[PDB]
């Protein structure tokens, strides 16, 4: 739960920038 | 030594405070130096475009000394399950961040240096073979910097 | 070695990041570090405060890698010819990131490593023993933090 | 002149805190 929120967040900020 | 330390500590106090007014100007002491700005920037940033879903996931955070570690392995094992990315690393970071400050919060300042060891070992042994693949930490620096 | 400079450079990385989460709640992870924010907080708030002031002195810097070390010396002596105290010292810092800033501006970053030499001699010899008679670093934390 | 003016905000800055 946590490290599915914190994944989805992690992937939306490296699809920002990388 | 006593002595030495003083002097190791007033050097370190000196560079300290120049690398940080270089990085105001967009300028570095180093490479190293450089990538720790870009780290802190990039985590500031994280945490504040995605502050609902940080501050949520944070306050799922139930730790006792005796469920830290395996909190934390758990979620890092599960972040990084099916890929490594910079946004991932961030992630990882900020993560160790809101569980440091939030053992302070609950008297459990012995989890601070824990976490760091924790997170350091997880660094070196399961990141860093992707870090060097994309390009190392300069890459980073490149791209959130 | 590459390895374990490798291993030394992620363990510093976590601890810095570590170290700038934990005082963003005002929270510190060591007295060191505690002293590295005040310092830091400090000499952005005087740079703030006395903004006009600071960039009138500042734009009187006209430095040359040879007329540097002068330049350097010359201003700190005058600083603290009638005494010390904690704000000629947030001036002293204030002072020597000025001039790597200019340095680095003026493509003289050569200067900024020896700018850095200079004032951690000037902090050992000249200001350590004031700081000591009063109180250390850690009556600066409690005063300027 | 620069020590000077540098010497004057550093004895303001010093009687705000200390």
């Amino acid at each position: 739960w946590i490290a599915q929120e914190l994944r989805e967040i992690g992937d939306k900020f490296n699809a920002y920038y990388a | 030594g006593p002595l030495g330390s003083m002097s190791q500590s007033n050097r370190e106090l000196v560079v300290d405070f120049l690398s940080y007014k270089l990085s105001q100007k967009g300028y570095s002491w180093s490479q190293m130096a450089a990538v720790k700005q870009a780290l802190r920037e990039a985590g500031d940033e994280f945490e504040l475009r995605y502050r609902r879903a940080f501050s949520d996931l944070t306050s799922q955070l139930h730790i006792t000394p005796g469920t830290a570690y395996q909190s934390f392995e758990q979620v890092v094992n599960e972040l990084f399950r099916d890929g490594v990315n910079w946004g991932r690393i961030v992630a990882f970071f900020s993560f160790g961040g809101a569980l440091c400050v939030e053992s302070v919060d609950k008297e459990m300042q012995v989890l601070v240096s824990r976490i760091a060891a924790w997170m350091a070992t997880y660094l070196n042994d399961h990141l860093e073979p992707w870090i060097q693949e994309n390009g190392g930490w300069d890459t980073f620096v490149e791209l959130y910097g």
